[PDB]
DNA sequence: GTATGCCTATAGTTATTGTGGCC
RNA sequence: GAGGCCACAAUAACUAUAGGCAUA
């Protein structure tokens, strides 16, 4: 016999003492007739004045406010299983119990909390109190109250048989085993007859769908899994609704399709925009959803995970900071394939994207397979350690390995150490006006030279950023620059191959033709020759 | 067993899991199997609401670590102006420490009822396929700080014979781990840690070594412009914690636009300045000293080659200890063993633990910071984005 | 002198929309 | 009685810590 679990409401609180709207006539007659049923089976009891509780008829009545005042339980539903988790089977079957919440029992103190009215016709007169006697639709603990009663009445049928893998999910149980398909039938027929001591139906085998199962949008058979087939719909007016659900659907297609790119959409819903605002698509985006389009013509299929070998995860860069991966552990059968895209806009160069993918598929594989994978990544083991070891953050990879699959990973420039013996010496500075979003960008150089031009509207990051933009310009191949700006001197130390701003990565380029550059920082406001002369001059109309 | 309650408006802990690695669930199973029968824990329904993470360690098999952080701020009134376990001002002096586990003096005692609910944990499964195995306690947790607190009664009675035989050495108890102070040498130092091993079965570190250590400045022979610039910059920027540093007749040497590359003699008032600039930093820092009601934080520096800088402070730039750790190795397992060294120096000095700022990225600490830990405790830490004047300025720190 | 004002990080958090579900 | 609940994603908004710049 099912034993029921304590509830308590939560400290403080009463119970539910909400009004019952009159219904109409054709409405009342339904609910009596079905009322009398569940009191004739012992689901729900007469009750009389005794009850100061009530909530309204509506899944039979709503407990919106009951379940506010329902105390808090540890949620069964923590995450779902993904189908690139679950071990290949012979013989898979799905029973889904019927009277499921009917036989569970409700603790005894709380019943009252769950009083409800069917109101009289005429009205004027006083309407039939029930109250429940097992556990409710609706009701904010009847999931995780059922799942801990059907997890103890399978603990003595799993213990008897080992190898058959029930996976409990709602009023579904998933039954798979490696038994040939009438063994295998033999087993269901036990577990219909033990499910049935505690009152819990389930349909015979006549009854029981064949494979492939529909399971929380994916399309589940013995040997392997898929999603059920993507429609994104075709149209010249893009509403920005439209590409809410275009993202949507692609995000939910990356996992079994691979490189999907989405970035190029998602730009496009930056900022604020009511939902049928008719925004017209970048064209560049237009680009990337005619890849996706495209790629979802193909047929794909994921496979089952085979404990007994390694994992493998291979990233390629899809650029404009898109990363996309597939894990598969026999060559071109994948578990499954996902994308990564840093959207943050940080100036991030490539090989700090890659670590931080590499990290969110470590993450996943714990989640899914429990160990983490071997990695197949475009990018030279010197060039990692050269830039990890520079670097101001400690990482960690687990095994991983070079594969040759263009476009590499390169760091572009490469900034000298030390000072350059016969180059040139340019100290540069830039000043703005907040009031009037105005500026000027110069410098100064040891050789005599020096230049200052004004810009419009822009900020004291941007000017010191077109200073160095103007000591590369007008410069040979070797030059020394010295800074007065943290900004600008970080800002290129790491390397964003990537950016929005297109004056950083103008600079990038300047820095990749030059042969060597050494950057230099001063601070500020010091008496520092050459900093003090070109922050005269950059300063003069501005402060 | 003695009541516990939280502050009057406090929650209990309801902390997600972090996802494990199957070598570590199978063997946490198997721990708490055998917890389970010997009385330990118990499973629990879903009316339970509260959770604590678990995870596992090595720790010299495998081992449970429960991650009370969350429950100890919950009840900190109760374990730290109640029944708290005062400092000894004279561990630190001791020319020798070493460490004891007493983790198991905790399973014999019994734990208030009306608590239990809140020292809720699940053990997760891979890929959510199962539902998550619920404990909670029935004794006296390890990590948890009302554990010692509470045990502190019976723990002064069992040592007294120990410490009347001997009321020179001082003994000291944070969380599960005993500190033995001593002066005696090292054949009379173990022998002494054996015996009281055996005293208790019935029922490495010198803290004199460590020392805040001087910075020092180049020495060269021809300072070039370069030079000068690289050495103004670092030492502005020390003029935080050291106000007595100076760079004004080193920029006088700097006038007009000179090439990098170019030689500047020094003057002798720029020689003087330097000069004393060493001066400050070859001798002490003064006006720091340490507060007991403010937290202590810890920070840690990348300096490549895997080795390390960590300075140990309660206000920006008012450093209590500085210090330098160097090491088949990765940056992982180094800053692991960072913060162990950090927090147990810092148990020994103050009878806290700092609040570390971690110089790695979320994501990846948590994914492995587990597989070379070691210690019962564990720490509250932070990640942050070291800058560069930091790193360049605690390099010159000198070696031992 | 001591305070405010604006940006970037590393994190935390509440809300909307969406894909896939369920009741 | 104007659906709630889960995972993921995007967008927006605000708490802390550190850093920067600017101005009074
Ligand atoms: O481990 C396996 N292997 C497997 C292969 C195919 C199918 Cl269709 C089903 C399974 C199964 C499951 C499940 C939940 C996602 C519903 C089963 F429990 F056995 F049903 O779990
Ligand atoms: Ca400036």
């Amino acid at each position: 016999p099912i034993e029921t679990v304590p509830v308590k409401l939560k400290p403080g609180m009463d119970g539910p003492k909400v009004k019952q709207w009159p219904l109409t006539e054709e409405k009342i007659k339904a609910l009596v007739e079905i009322c009398t049923e569940m009191e004739k089976e012992g689901k729900i009891s007469k009750i009389g004045p005794e009850n100061p509780y009530n909530t309204p008829v509506f899944k039979l009545v709503d407990f919106r406010e009951l379940n506010k005042k329902t105390q808090d339980f540890w949620e069964v539903q923590l995450g779902i299983p993904h189908p690139a988790g679950l071990k290949k089977k012979k013989s898979v079957t799905v029973l889904d119990v019927g009277d499921a919440y009917f036989s569970v029992p409700l603790d005894e103190d709380f019943r009252k909390y769950t009083a409800f009215t069917i109101p009289s016709i005429n009205n004027e007169t006083p309407g039939i109190r029930y109250q429940y006697n097992v556990l409710p639709q609706g009701w904010k603990g009847s999931p995780a109250i059922f799942q801990s009663s059907m997890t103890k009445i399978l603990e003595p049928f799993r213990k008897q048989n080992p190898d058959i893998v029930i996976y409990q999910y709602m009023d579904d149980l998933y039954v798979g085993s490696d038994l040939e398909i009438g063994q295998h039938r033999t087993k269901i027929e036990e577990l219909r007859q033990h499910l049935l001591r505690w009152g819990l139906t389930t349909p015979d085998k006549k009854h029981q769908k064949e494979p492939p199962f529909l399971w929380m949008g994916y399309e589940l058979h013995p040997d392997k899994w898929t999603v059920q087939p993507i429609v994104l719909p075709e149209k010249d007016s893009w509403t920005v609704n439209d590409i809410q659900k275009l993202v949507g659907k692609l995000n939910w297609a990356s996992q079994i399709y691979p490189g999907i790119k989405v970035r190029q959409l998602c730009k496009l819903l930056r900022g604020t925009k009511a939902l049928t605002e008719v925004i017209p698509l970048t064209e560049e985006a237009e680009l990337e959803l005619a890849e996706n389009r495209e790629i979802l013509k193909e047929p794909v299929h994921g496979v089952y995970y085979d404990p007994s070998k390694d994992l493998i995860a291979e990233i390629q860069k899809q650029g404009q900071g898109q990363w996309t991966y597939q894990i598969y552990q026999e060559p071109f059968k994948n578990l499954k394939t996902g994308k990564y895209a840093r959207m943050r806009g940080a100036h991030t160069n490539d090989v700090k994207q890659l670590t931080e993918a590499v990290q969110k598929i470590t993450t996943e594989s714990i989640v899914i397979w429990g160990k983490t994978p071997k990695f197949k990544l475009p990018i030279q083991k010197e060039t990692w350690e050269t830039w990890w070891t520079e670097y101001w953050q400690a990482t960690w990879v687990p095994e991983w390995e070079f594969v040759n699959t263009p476009p590499l990973v390169k760091l572009w420039y490469q900034l000298e150490k030390e000072p350059i013996v016969g180059a040139e010496t340019f100290y540069v500075d830039g000043a703005a006006s907040r009031e009037t979003k105005l500026g000027k960008a110069g410098y100064v150089t040891n050789k005599g030279r020096q230049k200052v031009v004004t810009l419009t509207d822009t900020t004291n990051q941007k000017t010191e950023l077109q200073a160095i933009h103007l000591a590369l310009q007008d410069s040979g191949l070797e030059v020394n620059i010295v800074t007065d700006s943290q900004y600008a001197l970080g800002i290129i130390q790491a390397q964003p191959d990537q950016s929005e701003s297109e004056l950083v990565n103008q600079i990038i380029e300047q820095l990749i033709k030059k042969e060597k550059v050494y950057l230099a920082w001063v601070p500020a406001h010091k008496g520092i020759g050459g900093n003090e002369q070109v922050d005269k001059l950059v300063s003069a109309g501005i402060r | 067993t003695v009541p516990v309650k939280l502050k009057p408006g406090m929650d209990g802990p309801k902390v997600k899991q972090w996802p494990l690695t199957e070598e570590k669930i199978k063997a946490l199973v198997e721990i708490c199997t055998e917890m389970e029968k010997e009385g330990k824990i118990s499973k629990i329904g879903p009316e339970n609401p509260y959770n604590t993470p678990v995870f596992a360690i090595k720790k010299k098999k495998w081992r449970k670590l429960v991650d009370f952080r969350e429950l100890n701020k919950k009840t900190q009134d109760f374990w730290e102006v109640q029944l708290g376990i005062p400092h000894p001002a004279g561990l630190k002096k001791k020319k020798s420490v070493t460490v004891l586990d007493v983790g198991d003096a905790y399973f014999s005692v019994p734990l208030d009822e009306d608590f239990r609910k809140y020292t809720a944990f699940t053990i997760p499964s891979i890929n959510n396929e199962t539902p998550g195995i619920r404990y909670q306690y029935n004794v006296l947790p390890q990590g948890w700080k009302g554990s010692p607190a509470i045990f502190q009664s019976s723990m002064t009675k069992i040592l007294e014979p120990f410490r009347k035989q001997n009321p020179d050495i001082v003994i000291y108890q944070y969380m599960d781990d005993l500190y033995v102070g001593s002066d005696l040498e090292i054949g009379q130092h173990r022998t002494k840690i054996e015996e009281l091993r055996q005293h208790l079965l019935r029922w490495e570190l010198h803290p004199d070594k460590w020392t805040v250590q001087p910075i020092v400045l180049p020495e060269k022979d021809s300072w070039t412009v370069n030079d000068i610039q690289k050495l103004v910059g670092k030492l502005n920027w020390a003029s935080q914690i050291y106000p007595g540093i100076k760079v004004r007749q080193l920029c006088k040497l700097l006038r007009g636009t000179k090439a990098l590359t170019e030689v500047i003699p020094l003057t002798e008032e720029a020689e003087l300045e330097l000069a004393e600039n060493r001066e400050i930093l070859k001798e002490p820092v003064h006006g720091v000293y340490y507060d007991p009601s403010k937290d202590l934080i810890a920070e840690i520096q990348k300096q490549g080659q895997g080795q390390w800088t960590y300075q140990i402070y309660q206000e920006p730039f008012k450093n209590l200890k500085t210090g330098k750790y160097a090491r088949h190795t990765n940056d992982v397992k180094q800053l692991t063993e960072a913060v162990q060294k950090i927090t147990t120096e810092s148990i020994v000095i103050w009878g806290k633990t700092p609040k570390f700022k971690l110089p790695i990225q979320k994501e990846t600490w948590e994914t492995w910071w587990t597989e070379y830990w070691q210690a019962t405790w564990v720490p509250e830490w932070e990640f942050v984005n070291t800058p560069p004047l930091v790193k360049l300025w605690y390099q010159l720190e000198k070696e031992p």
